[PDB]
Protein backbone atom coordinates (compact mmCIF):
# COMPACT_ATOMS: atom_id res chain seq x y z
CA UNK A 1 0.00 0.00 0.00
CA UNK A 2 1.84 3.05 -1.28
CA UNK A 3 0.06 6.11 0.14
CA UNK A 4 -0.49 8.95 -2.37
CA UNK A 5 -0.73 12.39 -0.76
CA UNK A 6 -2.23 15.26 -2.81
CA UNK A 7 -1.90 18.92 -1.83
CA UNK A 8 -3.87 21.01 -1.72
CA UNK A 9 -7.12 19.02 -1.27
CA UNK A 10 -9.00 22.07 -2.65
CA UNK A 11 -7.58 24.61 -5.11
CA UNK A 12 -9.53 27.85 -5.66
CA UNK A 13 -8.49 29.36 -9.01
CA UNK A 14 -9.46 32.36 -11.16
CA UNK A 15 -10.06 31.49 -14.83
CA UNK A 16 -6.83 32.17 -16.77
CA UNK A 17 -4.54 31.80 -13.76
CA UNK A 18 -1.81 29.19 -13.47
CA UNK A 19 -2.50 26.25 -11.14
CA UNK A 20 -0.23 23.55 -9.74
CA UNK A 21 -1.02 20.35 -7.85
CA UNK A 22 1.48 18.21 -5.97
CA UNK A 23 1.46 14.47 -5.49
CA UNK A 24 3.79 12.69 -3.09
CA UNK A 25 4.21 8.98 -2.54
CA UNK A 26 5.10 6.70 0.40
CA UNK A 27 8.09 5.23 -1.42
CA UNK A 28 9.75 5.59 -4.83
CA UNK A 29 7.56 5.11 -7.90
CA UNK A 30 10.51 4.12 -10.07
CA UNK A 31 9.98 0.53 -11.22
CA UNK A 32 12.77 -2.07 -11.56
CA UNK A 33 12.50 -1.67 -15.36
CA UNK A 34 13.45 1.99 -14.93
CA UNK A 35 10.01 3.45 -15.72
CA UNK A 36 8.06 5.70 -13.31
CA UNK A 37 4.41 4.81 -13.24
CA UNK A 38 2.75 8.05 -12.06
CA UNK A 39 -0.36 9.33 -13.86
CA UNK A 40 -2.80 12.30 -13.70
CA UNK A 41 -6.56 12.02 -14.24
CA UNK A 42 -9.26 14.60 -14.50
CA UNK A 43 -12.79 13.66 -13.39
CA UNK A 44 -15.40 16.25 -14.26
CA UNK A 45 -18.77 16.33 -12.52
CA UNK A 46 -21.07 13.47 -13.51
CA UNK A 47 -18.33 12.06 -15.77
CA UNK A 48 -15.81 9.19 -15.67
CA UNK A 49 -12.10 10.07 -15.34
CA UNK A 50 -9.98 11.19 -18.32
CA UNK A 51 -6.27 10.34 -18.58
CA UNK A 52 -4.33 13.58 -18.83
CA UNK A 53 -0.70 12.52 -18.28
CA UNK A 54 0.98 9.11 -18.04
CA UNK A 55 4.41 8.20 -16.70
CA UNK A 56 5.00 11.57 -15.01
CA UNK A 57 5.16 13.79 -18.10
CA UNK A 58 3.62 12.08 -21.16
CA UNK A 59 0.51 13.92 -22.30
CA UNK A 60 -2.30 11.67 -23.54
CA UNK A 61 -3.59 11.90 -27.13
CA UNK A 62 -5.55 15.16 -27.38
CA UNK A 63 -4.84 16.45 -23.85
CA UNK A 64 -4.21 20.24 -24.39
CA UNK A 65 -0.61 21.40 -24.09
CA UNK A 66 -1.55 23.75 -21.20
CA UNK A 67 -1.42 20.61 -19.00
CA UNK A 68 2.04 19.35 -18.08
CA UNK A 69 3.43 16.94 -15.49
CA UNK A 70 6.79 16.98 -13.77
CA UNK A 71 8.77 15.49 -10.92
CA UNK A 72 10.62 12.33 -10.06
CA UNK A 73 10.83 9.43 -7.63
CA UNK A 74 8.42 10.37 -4.87
CA UNK A 75 7.71 13.99 -5.74
CA UNK A 76 5.38 15.02 -8.58
CA UNK A 77 3.54 18.14 -9.86
CA UNK A 78 0.74 18.78 -12.34
CA UNK A 79 0.77 22.29 -13.71
CA UNK A 80 -2.08 23.90 -15.63
CA UNK A 81 -0.89 26.74 -17.80
CA UNK A 82 -4.07 28.85 -18.02
CA UNK A 83 -7.15 27.31 -16.38
CA UNK A 84 -10.23 27.13 -18.68
CA UNK A 85 -13.75 26.35 -17.34
CA UNK A 86 -13.59 22.96 -19.11
CA UNK A 87 -10.73 22.23 -16.65
CA UNK A 88 -12.77 22.30 -13.50
CA UNK A 89 -13.19 19.04 -11.65
CA UNK A 90 -11.27 16.68 -9.41
CA UNK A 91 -7.62 15.88 -10.26
CA UNK A 92 -6.33 12.43 -9.21
CA UNK A 93 -2.73 11.22 -9.27
CA UNK A 94 -2.32 7.45 -9.51
CA UNK A 95 0.54 4.97 -9.21
CA UNK A 96 0.83 1.62 -10.99
CA UNK A 97 4.40 0.74 -10.02
CA UNK A 98 3.55 -1.26 -6.88
CA UNK A 99 0.64 -3.57 -6.16
CA UNK A 100 -1.92 -2.66 -5.05
CA UNK A 101 -2.20 0.28 -7.49
CA UNK A 102 -3.23 3.38 -5.51
CA UNK A 103 -4.78 6.82 -6.06
CA UNK A 104 -4.44 10.22 -4.41
CA UNK A 105 -7.53 11.56 -2.57
CA UNK A 106 -8.27 14.09 -5.35
CA UNK A 107 -7.86 17.85 -5.64
CA UNK A 108 -11.01 19.73 -6.58
CA UNK A 109 -10.22 22.60 -8.93
CA UNK A 110 -12.82 25.28 -8.14
CA UNK A 111 -13.64 28.91 -8.99
CA UNK A 112 -12.15 31.63 -6.78
CA UNK A 113 -14.66 34.26 -5.65
CA UNK A 114 -15.07 36.73 -2.80
CA UNK A 115 -16.07 35.36 0.58
CA UNK A 116 -19.82 35.43 1.32
CA UNK A 117 -21.58 34.75 4.62
CA UNK A 118 -24.31 32.09 4.64
CA UNK A 119 -28.03 32.82 4.73
CA UNK A 120 -29.33 30.65 7.49
CA UNK A 121 -32.93 29.43 7.80
CA UNK A 122 -34.25 27.13 10.55
CA UNK A 123 -37.44 25.04 10.13
CA UNK A 124 -39.57 23.25 12.74
CA UNK A 125 -41.01 19.75 12.50
CA UNK A 126 -43.98 19.76 10.14
CA UNK A 127 -47.35 18.74 11.57
CA UNK A 128 -47.44 16.07 8.83
CA UNK A 129 -44.28 14.46 10.23
CA UNK A 130 -45.48 14.86 13.78
CA UNK A 131 -48.64 12.87 13.00
CA UNK A 132 -46.29 9.99 12.04
CA UNK A 133 -44.28 9.97 15.30
CA UNK A 134 -41.11 11.70 14.12
CA UNK A 135 -39.72 15.25 14.23
CA UNK A 136 -37.09 16.61 11.80
CA UNK A 137 -35.56 20.02 12.47
CA UNK A 138 -33.85 21.45 9.40
CA UNK A 139 -31.34 24.21 8.76
CA UNK A 140 -30.48 25.66 5.39
CA UNK A 141 -27.13 27.43 5.08
CA UNK A 142 -27.23 29.00 1.69
CA UNK A 143 -24.92 30.78 -0.76
CA UNK A 144 -21.64 30.98 1.18
CA UNK A 145 -17.94 31.08 0.24
CA UNK A 146 -15.58 29.36 0.89
CA UNK A 147 -17.04 25.85 1.28
CA UNK A 148 -15.67 25.06 4.73
CA UNK A 149 -18.35 25.39 7.39
CA UNK A 150 -19.46 23.44 10.43
CA UNK A 151 -22.93 23.41 11.90
CA UNK A 152 -23.62 22.66 15.56
CA UNK A 153 -27.02 21.57 16.87
CA UNK A 154 -27.99 22.42 20.46
CA UNK A 155 -31.06 21.18 22.28
CA UNK A 156 -31.89 23.37 25.36
CA UNK A 157 -28.36 24.79 25.17
CA UNK A 158 -26.40 21.48 25.08
CA UNK A 159 -24.77 20.17 21.89
CA UNK A 160 -26.35 17.14 20.25
CA UNK A 161 -24.68 14.63 17.91
CA UNK A 162 -27.29 11.83 17.55
CA UNK A 163 -29.68 12.24 14.58
CA UNK A 164 -27.82 14.83 12.51
CA UNK A 165 -27.22 14.30 8.79
CA UNK A 166 -25.48 16.90 6.62
CA UNK A 167 -25.57 17.67 2.87
CA UNK A 168 -23.30 19.94 0.86
CA UNK A 169 -23.93 21.07 -2.73
CA UNK A 170 -21.21 21.53 -5.33
CA UNK A 171 -20.07 24.99 -6.37
CA UNK A 172 -22.94 26.91 -7.90
CA UNK A 173 -23.14 27.37 -11.70
CA UNK A 174 -23.83 31.13 -11.53
CA UNK A 175 -22.48 32.75 -8.39
CA UNK A 176 -19.79 30.11 -7.44
CA UNK A 177 -21.12 29.79 -3.91
CA UNK A 178 -21.84 26.72 -1.83
CA UNK A 179 -24.97 25.78 0.06
CA UNK A 180 -25.65 23.28 2.78
CA UNK A 181 -28.54 21.46 4.50
CA UNK A 182 -28.53 20.04 8.05
CA UNK A 183 -31.29 17.94 9.63
CA UNK A 184 -31.64 16.95 13.28
CA UNK A 185 -33.93 13.91 13.44
CA UNK A 186 -35.70 13.16 16.71
CA UNK A 187 -38.75 11.21 17.74
CA UNK A 188 -41.94 13.26 18.29
CA UNK A 189 -41.55 12.22 21.92
CA UNK A 190 -38.02 13.55 22.41
CA UNK A 191 -38.97 16.76 20.55
CA UNK A 192 -41.88 17.25 22.95
CA UNK A 193 -39.48 16.73 25.86
CA UNK A 194 -37.38 19.72 24.84
CA UNK A 195 -38.08 23.30 23.85
CA UNK A 196 -35.06 25.20 22.52
CA UNK A 197 -33.67 24.05 19.18
CA UNK A 198 -30.60 25.78 17.76
CA UNK A 199 -28.44 25.34 14.67
CA UNK A 200 -25.24 27.22 14.97
CA UNK A 201 -22.87 27.76 12.12
CA UNK A 202 -19.31 28.87 11.93
CA UNK A 203 -17.65 30.17 8.81
CA UNK A 204 -14.64 32.26 7.77
CA UNK A 205 -16.86 35.39 7.45
CA UNK A 206 -17.47 36.15 11.16
CA UNK A 207 -15.66 34.99 14.31
CA UNK A 208 -18.99 34.70 16.12
CA UNK A 209 -21.18 31.69 15.25
CA UNK A 210 -24.36 32.40 13.31
CA UNK A 211 -27.20 31.31 15.55
CA UNK A 212 -30.71 30.44 14.40
CA UNK A 213 -33.20 28.92 16.79
CA UNK A 214 -36.84 28.55 17.69
CA UNK A 215 -38.79 27.45 20.72
CA UNK A 216 -41.18 24.50 20.30
CA UNK A 217 -43.79 25.75 22.77
CA UNK A 218 -44.47 28.85 20.64
CA UNK A 219 -44.74 27.23 17.17
CA UNK B 1 -11.74 2.30 -29.75
CA UNK B 2 -13.02 1.73 -26.21
CA UNK B 3 -14.64 -0.18 -23.37
CA UNK B 4 -18.19 -1.09 -22.37
CA UNK B 5 -18.82 -2.42 -18.85
CA UNK B 6 -22.04 -4.31 -18.01
CA UNK B 7 -23.60 -6.62 -15.39
CA UNK B 8 -24.25 -4.14 -12.58
CA UNK B 9 -27.53 -3.66 -10.73
CA UNK B 10 -29.15 -4.04 -7.33
CA UNK B 11 -28.06 -7.12 -5.33
CA UNK B 12 -28.40 -8.08 -1.62
CA UNK B 13 -25.62 -8.37 0.97
CA UNK B 14 -23.90 -11.80 0.64
CA UNK B 15 -25.10 -11.79 -3.00
CA UNK B 16 -22.94 -12.50 -6.02
CA UNK B 17 -22.52 -10.71 -9.31
CA UNK B 18 -20.59 -11.08 -12.56
CA UNK B 19 -19.43 -7.93 -14.40
CA UNK B 20 -18.37 -7.97 -18.02
CA UNK B 21 -16.34 -5.54 -20.09
CA UNK B 22 -15.80 -5.59 -23.87
CA UNK B 23 -12.98 -3.99 -25.92
CA UNK B 24 -13.64 -2.28 -29.27
CA UNK B 25 -11.80 -2.58 -32.59
CA UNK B 26 -8.12 -1.83 -33.26
CA UNK B 27 -6.23 -5.12 -33.73
CA UNK B 28 -4.55 -6.36 -30.48
CA UNK B 29 -5.50 -8.53 -27.46
CA UNK B 30 -2.00 -8.49 -25.87
CA UNK B 31 -2.65 -6.03 -23.01
CA UNK B 32 -3.41 -5.90 -19.26
CA UNK B 33 -6.86 -4.94 -17.93
CA UNK B 34 -8.01 -3.44 -14.61
CA UNK B 35 -11.22 -2.84 -12.64
CA UNK B 36 -11.30 0.45 -10.69
CA UNK B 37 -14.35 1.39 -8.58
CA UNK B 38 -15.85 4.59 -7.13
CA UNK B 39 -18.26 4.70 -4.20
CA UNK B 40 -20.81 7.50 -4.19
CA UNK B 41 -19.10 10.79 -3.29
CA UNK B 42 -15.70 9.12 -2.82
CA UNK B 43 -12.40 8.62 -4.63
CA UNK B 44 -11.04 6.02 -7.02
CA UNK B 45 -10.10 2.54 -5.76
CA UNK B 46 -8.20 0.05 -7.84
CA UNK B 47 -9.79 -3.39 -7.45
CA UNK B 48 -8.06 -5.93 -9.71
CA UNK B 49 -5.74 -6.52 -12.65
CA UNK B 50 -5.38 -9.41 -15.11
CA UNK B 51 -2.41 -9.63 -17.52
CA UNK B 52 -2.55 -10.87 -21.12
CA UNK B 53 -1.91 -14.45 -22.33
CA UNK B 54 1.83 -13.89 -22.92
CA UNK B 55 2.22 -12.87 -19.28
CA UNK B 56 0.39 -16.02 -18.15
CA UNK B 57 -2.84 -14.10 -17.34
CA UNK B 58 -1.37 -13.15 -13.94
CA UNK B 59 -3.84 -11.60 -11.49
CA UNK B 60 -3.45 -9.16 -8.59
CA UNK B 61 -6.09 -7.84 -6.17
CA UNK B 62 -6.85 -4.96 -3.79
CA UNK B 63 -6.91 -6.33 -0.24
CA UNK B 64 -10.51 -5.09 0.00
CA UNK B 65 -11.57 -7.73 -2.57
CA UNK B 66 -9.25 -10.72 -1.94
CA UNK B 67 -10.80 -14.20 -1.77
CA UNK B 68 -14.12 -12.49 -2.63
CA UNK B 69 -13.49 -11.20 -6.20
CA UNK B 70 -12.05 -12.94 -9.24
CA UNK B 71 -10.94 -10.93 -12.27
CA UNK B 72 -10.92 -13.03 -15.43
CA UNK B 73 -11.09 -12.90 -19.19
CA UNK B 74 -11.75 -14.64 -22.48
CA UNK B 75 -9.71 -13.49 -25.49
CA UNK B 76 -11.91 -15.21 -28.07
CA UNK B 77 -14.78 -13.15 -26.67
CA UNK B 78 -12.55 -10.03 -26.41
CA UNK B 79 -13.99 -9.91 -22.90
CA UNK B 80 -12.98 -9.19 -19.31
CA UNK B 81 -15.00 -10.27 -16.28
CA UNK B 82 -15.23 -9.53 -12.59
CA UNK B 83 -16.63 -12.39 -10.57
CA UNK B 84 -17.93 -10.71 -7.37
CA UNK B 85 -19.08 -12.96 -4.53
CA UNK B 86 -19.83 -12.52 -0.82
CA UNK B 87 -20.91 -8.99 -1.84
CA UNK B 88 -21.06 -6.36 0.94
CA UNK B 89 -22.72 -2.91 1.20
CA UNK B 90 -19.34 -1.12 0.93
CA UNK B 91 -18.82 -2.74 -2.48
CA UNK B 92 -21.51 -0.26 -3.70
CA UNK B 93 -19.73 1.67 -6.47
CA UNK B 94 -19.52 2.50 -10.15
CA UNK B 95 -17.29 -0.20 -11.63
CA UNK B 96 -14.86 0.78 -14.35
CA UNK B 97 -12.58 -1.43 -16.38
CA UNK B 98 -9.46 0.53 -17.22
CA UNK B 99 -6.68 -0.02 -19.77
CA UNK B 100 -4.22 1.39 -22.29
CA UNK B 101 -3.21 0.89 -25.89
CA UNK B 102 0.29 1.72 -24.70
CA UNK B 103 -0.52 4.54 -22.26
CA UNK B 104 -1.37 3.19 -18.76
CA UNK B 105 -4.99 3.51 -17.47
CA UNK B 106 -5.87 5.58 -20.60
CA UNK B 107 -9.30 4.35 -21.71
CA UNK B 108 -12.14 4.37 -19.15
CA UNK B 109 -15.75 3.65 -20.11
CA UNK B 110 -18.93 5.07 -18.57
CA UNK B 111 -19.06 2.20 -16.06
CA UNK B 112 -21.67 -0.18 -14.64
CA UNK B 113 -23.28 0.63 -11.23
CA UNK B 114 -23.46 -2.02 -8.54
CA UNK B 115 -25.75 -1.35 -5.58
CA UNK B 116 -25.44 -3.72 -2.60
CA UNK B 117 -28.48 -3.06 -0.43
CA UNK B 118 -31.01 -5.20 1.47
CA UNK B 119 -33.56 -2.41 1.09
CA UNK B 120 -37.02 -2.69 -0.50
CA UNK B 121 -38.49 -0.01 -2.76
CA UNK B 122 -39.95 2.63 -0.41
CA UNK B 123 -42.08 5.68 -1.11
CA UNK B 124 -40.62 8.99 0.18
CA UNK B 125 -42.24 10.89 3.05
CA UNK B 126 -42.57 14.53 1.86
CA UNK B 127 -42.54 17.32 4.44
CA UNK B 128 -42.98 21.07 3.98
CA UNK B 129 -40.31 23.39 5.38
CA UNK B 130 -41.94 26.70 6.23
CA UNK B 131 -41.05 29.31 8.83
CA UNK B 132 -41.55 30.26 11.60
CA UNK B 133 -42.58 30.53 15.25
CA UNK B 134 -39.79 39.48 8.58
CA UNK B 135 -37.47 40.40 5.68
CA UNK B 136 -37.05 40.93 1.94
CA UNK B 137 -36.54 37.29 0.83
CA UNK B 138 -38.31 34.21 2.19
CA UNK B 139 -36.71 30.73 2.11
CA UNK B 140 -38.88 27.62 1.87
CA UNK B 141 -38.07 23.94 1.40
CA UNK B 142 -39.25 20.37 1.14
CA UNK B 143 -37.69 17.46 3.09
CA UNK B 144 -37.82 14.23 1.08
CA UNK B 145 -37.28 11.40 3.40
CA UNK B 146 -36.79 7.61 3.55
CA UNK B 147 -36.99 6.52 -0.08
CA UNK B 148 -35.49 3.69 -2.12
CA UNK B 149 -34.16 3.41 -4.76
CA UNK B 150 -32.51 6.73 -5.68
CA UNK B 151 -34.13 9.05 -8.27
CA UNK B 152 -36.41 11.64 -6.77
CA UNK B 153 -37.21 14.95 -8.43
CA UNK B 154 -38.36 18.05 -6.58
CA UNK B 155 -39.98 20.60 -8.90
CA UNK B 156 -40.82 23.95 -7.34
CA UNK B 157 -43.93 25.53 -8.83
CA UNK B 158 -33.88 29.89 -10.60
CA UNK B 159 -32.90 30.34 -6.95
CA UNK B 160 -33.24 26.64 -6.08
CA UNK B 161 -30.76 24.49 -4.20
CA UNK B 162 -31.09 20.78 -4.68
CA UNK B 163 -29.19 18.93 -1.95
CA UNK B 164 -27.72 15.58 -3.05
CA UNK B 165 -29.07 12.57 -1.15
CA UNK B 166 -27.46 10.81 1.83
CA UNK B 167 -27.80 7.19 2.80
CA UNK B 168 -29.61 6.90 6.16
CA UNK B 169 -29.59 3.34 7.54
CA UNK B 170 -30.58 1.79 4.22
CA UNK B 171 -32.78 4.68 2.97
CA UNK B 172 -32.25 7.96 1.10
CA UNK B 173 -33.06 11.47 2.33
CA UNK B 174 -32.73 14.71 0.39
CA UNK B 175 -34.02 18.24 0.71
CA UNK B 176 -34.58 21.14 -1.69
CA UNK B 177 -34.70 24.88 -0.95
CA UNK B 178 -36.43 27.74 -2.79
CA UNK B 179 -36.05 31.45 -2.06
CA UNK B 180 -38.64 33.95 -3.36
CA UNK B 181 -39.36 37.63 -2.57
CA UNK B 182 -41.59 38.07 0.54
CA UNK B 183 -44.09 39.97 -1.62
CA UNK B 184 -44.91 36.56 -3.19
CA UNK B 185 -45.31 34.25 -0.14
CA UNK B 186 -47.57 33.54 1.67
CA UNK B 187 -49.72 35.93 -0.47
CA UNK B 188 -49.67 33.30 -3.23
CA UNK B 189 -49.14 29.57 -3.83
CA UNK B 190 -45.72 27.88 -3.53
CA UNK B 191 -45.67 24.09 -3.97
CA UNK B 192 -42.92 21.49 -4.27
CA UNK B 193 -43.82 18.55 -6.54
CA UNK B 194 -41.87 15.39 -5.66
CA UNK B 195 -41.73 12.44 -8.09
CA UNK B 196 -40.37 9.01 -7.00
CA UNK B 197 -40.87 6.86 -10.15
CA UNK B 198 -39.78 3.53 -8.61
CA UNK B 199 -42.70 3.60 -6.14
CA UNK B 200 -45.07 5.46 -8.56
CA UNK B 201 -45.27 8.43 -6.20
CA UNK B 202 -45.92 12.07 -6.99
CA UNK B 203 -46.59 14.35 -4.03
CA UNK B 204 -47.56 17.99 -4.51
CA UNK B 205 -46.96 19.86 -1.27
CA UNK B 206 -48.27 23.40 -0.97
CA UNK B 207 -46.38 25.45 1.60
CA UNK B 208 -48.51 27.04 4.28
CA UNK B 209 -47.37 29.82 6.68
Amino acid sequence: DVVMTQTPLSLPVSLGDQASISCRSSQSLVHSNGNTYLHWYLQKPGQSPNLLIYKVSNRFSGVPDRFSGSGSGTDFTLKISRVEAEDLGVYFCSQSTHVPFTFGSGTKLEIKRADAAPTVSIFPPSSEQLTSGGASVVCFLNNFYPKDINVKWKIDGSERQNGVLNSWTDQDSKDSTYSMSSTLTLTKDEYERHNSYTCEATHKTSTSPIVKSFNRNEC
Amino acid sequence: VQVVESGGGLVQPKGSLKLSCVVSGSTLNNYAMNWVRQAPGKGLEWVARIRSKSNNYATYYADSVKDRFTISRDDSQSMIYLQMNNLKTEDTAMYYCVTYGNHPFAYWGQGTLVTVSAAKTTPPSVYPLAPGCTGSSVTLGCLVKGYFPESVTVTWNSSVHTFPALLQSGLYTMSSSVTVPSSTWPSQTVTCSVAHPASSTTVDKKLEP
